[PDB]
């Protein structure tokens, strides 16, 4: 408060000082769950080319 | 409608080559392997060439090795048979056929079963 009013003598009262805020803390990613898949098995897993 | 259409007829002799082609209506060309059998008349069905579902050739026979040769088609769902250096002695009728098991049948790929 006494850098907030560029003085020494601070007179009886309330003065807003600054703002609170809360972080965020930790990160969330979700997604549906998988379902299909390529067919690259079908092709490594076959019996000839 | 799963038609099955023929063609190269004609009169071809000794020593030259020959070429045939299948056509195939009413299923998909990619998911069954398409094989080839013989039958000359007075004599039973006998194997000649196959070729699996991947359009990947599994040999020559023992009677005509080093002159013979098969490919498909699966852009245009055709096939091609083709006869190098043909001998009298290979006279015969050729016939086209289609596998029948449904892809990813579990423990090797399905590639048996001629049908039609």
């Amino acid at each position: 408060t006494k850098c907030t009013l560029k003085s020494f003598t601070v007179e009886k009262g309330i003065y807003q000082t600054s703002n609170f805020r809360v972080q965020p803390t930790e990160s969330i990613v979700r997604f549906p769950n998988i379902t299909n898949l390529c067919p690259f098995g079908e092709v490594f897993n076959a019996t000839r080319f | 409608q799963v038609q099955l259409l023929e063609s190269g007829g004609g009169l071809v002799q000794p020593g030259r080559s020959l070429r045939l082609s299948c056509a195939a209506s009413g299923f998909t060309f990619d998911d069954y392997a398409m094989h080839w059998v013989r039958q000359a008349p007075g004599k039973g069905l006998e194997w000649v060439s196959g070729v699996s579902w991947n359009s990947g050739t599994i040999g020559y026979a023992d009677s005509v090795k080093g002159r013979f040769t098969i490919s498909r088609d699966n852009a245009k769902n055709s096939l091609y048979l083709h006869m190098r250096s043909l001998r009298a002695e290979d006279t015969a009728l050729y016939y086209c056929a289609k596998a029948v098991e449904m892809v990813r049948g579990l423990g090797a790929d399905p590639e048996y079963g001629m049908d039609v």
